[PDB]
C-alpha cells in the first residue's frame, strides 16, 4: 500500500539535502563486510 | 562487520521522544587447523629410484 505518501516521503528526502531520486520501497540486500588485517 | 538497525514505535504521552539506535558489532576471525599421520617405508623410496 502507501502508508505515508511515497511522493511526500521522496519530497521530504529531497528537501533535506539528500538528492535521492528514488527512495527504495521494498526489499534491500546489501553486502556484508569482511575485513582482513595482514 | 555487521550493521544492525532496531525498529522503534512512534509514541506519545508524558515521555520524551526516543532516538532510533544503530548497533555495529564486529567479531574477530578465529583460526584453527588439523593434520593427520601418513608414513611411507624406505623400500618404497628405493623402488622409486
Amino acid at each position: 500500500a502507501a502508508a505515508a505518501a511515497a511522493t511526500e516521503s521522496d519530497r521530504i528526502a529531497g528537501i533535506f539535502n539528500i538528492p535521492a531520486g528514488i527512495i527504495p520501497t521494498g526489499n534491500v540486500l546489501s553486502t556484508i563486510e569482511v575485513c582482513a588485517h595482514r | 562487520q555487521f550493521e544492525v538497525q532496531q525498529p522503534m514505535i512512534a509514541r506519545d504521552g508524558p515521555h520524551p521522544v526516543d532516538q532510533p539506535v544503530h548497533n555495529y558489532m564486529v567479531k574477530r576471525i578465529h583460526k584453527r587447523s588439523l593434520s593427520a599421520a601418513f608414513a611411507i617405508a624406505s623400500e618404497a623410496l628405493s623402488l622409486l629410484s
